[PDB]
């Protein structure tokens, strides 16, 4: 059981039969004959883990599953090609889970289709570094999982596209995009819980805008001081708004070191924070 | 007083408790997760049996 | 600052239960769910034992076919202490169910295969005796 | 006795610190289960349901035989 | 001579940070010439020139009072154009100045001889553009001020705009 | 391609065939040809965000689907029609549902049907704004969850049915399901905690009662001194039964602040509390 002659006999069949070896009927078994074959292949090249070749073999398995007419099963198998790529070492992991999407989409299997839909974006970024494209997907790919009733999902890609928005100078867009993503979490009164860290990042996210935008975004934000999750939000906010509306680059460079106690600053929060730290000393300059 | 030196252990053993149950329902999503791309096209060739046996019925029977 | 210490943390003291009481209506919802979908699982696994069969069957069929301030400081402290033993009771039925329901995958991912591949087989067979 | 009044807040911050994070692990806990509790409503519908379309072919090849 | 685009910096050193001059290239303009700088259709100032082997060709310097004053920032785009003075009437004869601690960190209430103020005051900003309503900082006594021009007189008519001489009065 | 295509190419095979076209057997095949047009074009509908189209075209699939004998997966489309309309812009969104549970009901599928008929409800509320029928719904539905020994569902159930009984006007019919709910739910440890909140609504709910209907349901329930959890149920109940019961507005609205810090209240509580607010005032002034 050689790899390469796989690859080779399965090239032997995958051919619209002719002259006696067509006789009487096809070969749409032929094609699918070759897609098994290539499929052994793939097996074997996973096993010395050559995934490169193991993902190219599946790639093959898988044009040749269109050629038949069964766009199932054949996604199913651009899906394999993509994770070998993936956990590979070369590229085409994008490819071959694009590939996947135009059928899981033109099938009717939406579901699917932005399971891998996250994937992508979650590639394009970590890997390939474009966000311009991955912000597009993980977005389209939360619209598909808002209507297969799915909001968690709905909600866990728009937090995606708004947190990479605001980090790509795109701040309003992100309030408005944790605006949504904020209504659409009340209704759960069981998300009551997490629609705060949405008003905290909402209110840091500044378009540069000169009125009360955040000082107005802490107020919708219905709050009662006894309460816990709450001042791991807007309490720090609204310390934040004075040492901002009176540009004093040290109150709030040190109510962030201290609210850097009781919650600790992700990446991105401390990104942003810092922004807004020269945004202090440049208006003090400006 | 030394309740509070002592509770403080109280809780971070339980800080370790939720951090493997944080970690546990995450390892079953993965193992759901990947259920979910198995089982769900897993019917979708039934759907092809349900077509291809439908279809042996409109000419043997 | 003695006192914004002596009060303050004292404050946190009180908090230090609606914050691992919180935990607990967070644990509710997975616990319930949790149970409610145990169930569902065991009707969802008697698809795949349900597929088992009839495939079994149907492979059959289609092979015959084909041929005191410290004080109270001090309380808060058991107070957390009687709630702590609550993250242990979720943190169990949280977890035997979780171990109970990943085996439970397992066999499911199983059966679920083992049927997959009699679906293929036959479709290969009966696809050919089409219409 | 003072040492024993900041040697107390020392350790009670200490103590109020490792707390609130416990409670940040279960906010993310209820977003985490419930994204997943959404995951599983659409499997009890396709399996219970694919046993339908296995059900129905199961029927119709037996009496292709008979 | 009618005007170029440059770039605004930050100060070289404090030395040049104390003589409320814009510190500029050798290879652009010469020290002991004026400018009017322009940041906007209803925003002229006019500041001294100073060269410094630090300033590169085509950007200006200025020092964070300054910048506050003109309100310049790093790194925008600004239009420089010489200005010539009319030794006729900005020739100031008594100017009054309004001076206060530059630095709210040290601030005492010890005595400060204005006679002496006056004397290294024009000792050191002789041959210079003063505006009224101009913020800037003194050197005396290796203490920081920071004064505030609110009146000038020429040798009596009020002007807008000056230019301190050898025989110039200060209050 | 093109949906509107489809469309009518669907049509014009949806038709009991007749003269020559039908011969002996009938279309059972053609109804079904053209329930997958329908079908792919509710598909690219829902790619282009046509919603509407989509819905309705499911609508169509489905109800031939109907029209070909098979019940189940055509309940199936009337559901993703649903899930069309409701993210959508028309209407049709409640009736599709109607539409699926009439199918899952009579066709020995009771669970997917309480699943569905609490979705029905709460579309119903957070919608059509009709708390009298969703009501209806929630407790029809809740019937079948604790049918299907899904306690716990049944009791999801059931305290909307009484959380939104006591916003209407039934403060009585609310406590009663309290005590219901209250009772199935000591049966299982994993509840006592929560069994408490329970007690508080079903005190605080007063149907004009002159008794002490309230102070016996306190008294009902088992409390110490020790215990922490049950600080947030009785002990303050028992204060707001000596204000009632001494026409004194402002103790209990004092007490109400004061307990507001402990445990903050939520609009449930806010509303109903101010109705016995009003309750005393208006004994007060007579």
């Amino acid at each position: 059981a050689e790899a390469m002659a796989l690859l080779a006999e399965a090239e032997r069949k995958v051919k619209n039969s002719q002259s006696f070896f067509s006789g009487l009927f096809g070969g749409s078994s032929k094609i699918e004959e070759a897609c098994e074959i290539y499929a052994r292949a793939a097996n074997m090249f996973k096993m010395a883990k050559n995934w490169s070749a193991a993902g190219n073999a599946f790639c093959q398995a898988a044009q040749l599953h269109l050629q038949l007419q069964s766009k199932h099963d054949a996604a199913t198998c651009f899906v394999d090609a993509g994770n070998a790529f993936k956990k590979a070492d070369p590229q085409e992991a994008i490819n071959c889970l694009m590939r996947a999407i135009e059928i899981y989409t033109d099938m009717g299997r939406f579901t699917i289709a932005a399971k891998h839909h996250i994937s992508i974006a979650e590639i394009y970024e970590t890997e390939l570094v474009d966000v311009e494209k991955a912000i597009a997907h993980y977005e389209q790919s939360a619209d598909y999982y808002k209507g297969e009733e799915s909001n968690s999902s709905a909600n866990k890609c728009l937090l995606k596209v708004a947190g990479y928005a605001a980090q790509l100078e795109q701040y309003q867009k992100a309030i408005d995009i944790y605006e949504q993503v904020g209504t659409s979490a009340m209704d759960s009164p069981l998300l009551k819980y997490s629609a705060k860290d949405y008003f905290f990042k909402a209110a840091l996210c500044h378009f540069c805008i000169d009125m009360l935008n955040a000082k107005l975004a802490v107020q919708k934000y219905e709050e009662l001081f006894p309460a816990f999750s709450d001042s791991r939000e807007c309490k720090l906010m609204k310390k934040l708004l004075e040492a901002h509306e009176e540009q004093n680059v040290d109150s709030y460079t040190e109510s962030v070191k201290e609210y850097d106690s009781i919650s600790r600053l992700d990446q991105w929060l401390t990104t942003m924070l810092l922004r807004i730290k020269k945004t202090i000393q440049g208006d003090e300059e400006d | 007083n030394r309740r509070l030196q002592q509770t403080q252990a109280q809780v971070d053993e339980v800080v370790d408790i939720m951090r493997v149950n944080v970690d546990k329902v995450l390892e079953r999503d993965q193992k759901l997760s990947e259920l979910d791309d198995r089982a769900d096209a897993l019917q979708a060739g039934a759907s092809q049996f349900e077509t291809s046996a439908a279809k042996l019925k409109r000419k043997y029977w | 600052r003695a006192d914004q210490l002596a009060d303050e943390s004292l404050e946190s003291t009180r908090r230090m239960l609606q914050l691992v009481e919180e935990s607990k209506d967070a644990g509710i919802r997975t616990l319930v769910m949790l149970d409610e979908q145990g169930e569902q699982l065991d009707r969802v696994e008697e698809g795949m034992n349900h597929i088992n069969q009839d495939m079994k069957e149907a492979e059959k069929n289609l092979k015959d076919l084909g041929k005191a301030r410290e004080n109270e400081m001090d309380e808060n402290l058991e107070q957390v202490s009687g709630i702590i033993g609550n993250l242990r009771h979720m943190a169990l039925d949280m977890g035997n169910e979780i171990d109970t329901q990943n085996r439970q995958i397992d066999r499911i991912m199983e059966k679920a295969d083992s049927n997959k591949t009699r679906i293929d087989e036959a479709n290969q067979r009966a696809t050919k005796m089409l219409g | 006795a003072l040492s024993e009044i900041e040697t107390r807040h020392s350790e009670i911050i200490k103590l109020e610190n490792s707390i609130r994070e416990l409670h940040d692990m279960f906010m993310d806990m209820a977003m985490l289960v419930e994204s997943q509790g959404e995951m599983i409503d659409r499997i009890e519908y396709n399996v219970e349901h694919a046993v339908d379309y296995v059900e129905r072919a199961v029927s119709d090849t037996k009496k292709a035989v008979k | 001579m009618a005007g170029r685009s440059m770039q605004a910096a930050r100060c070289p050193t404090d030395e040049l940070s104390l003589s409320n001059c814009a510190v500029v290239s050798e290879k652009d303009y010469q020290s002991g010439q004026h400018v009017i700088v322009r940041t906007s259709p209803n925003h002229k100032y006019i500041f001294t020139l100073r060269t410094h082997p630090s300033v590169v060709p085509g950007s200006v310097a200025f020092s964070l009072p300054q910048r506050k004053w003109a309100g310049l920032s790093i790194g925008q785009e600004i239009e420089v154009a010489l200005y010539s003075f009319d030794k006729a009437k900005q020739c100031i004869g008594t100017m009054t100045i309004e001076i206060d601690f530059l630095q709210k960190k040290n601030i005492d209430s010890n005595p400060y001889d204005t006679d002496k103020m006056a004397a290294e005051f024009i000792q050191q900003f002789n041959n210079q553009a003063f505006s009224v309503g101009q913020q800037l900082v003194f050197s005396f006594n290796d203490k920081l001020f920071g004064l505030l021009v609110k009146d000038i007189e020429a040798m009596r008519q009020k002007i807008e705009v000056g230019l301190v001489v050898g025989n110039s009065q200060v209050a």
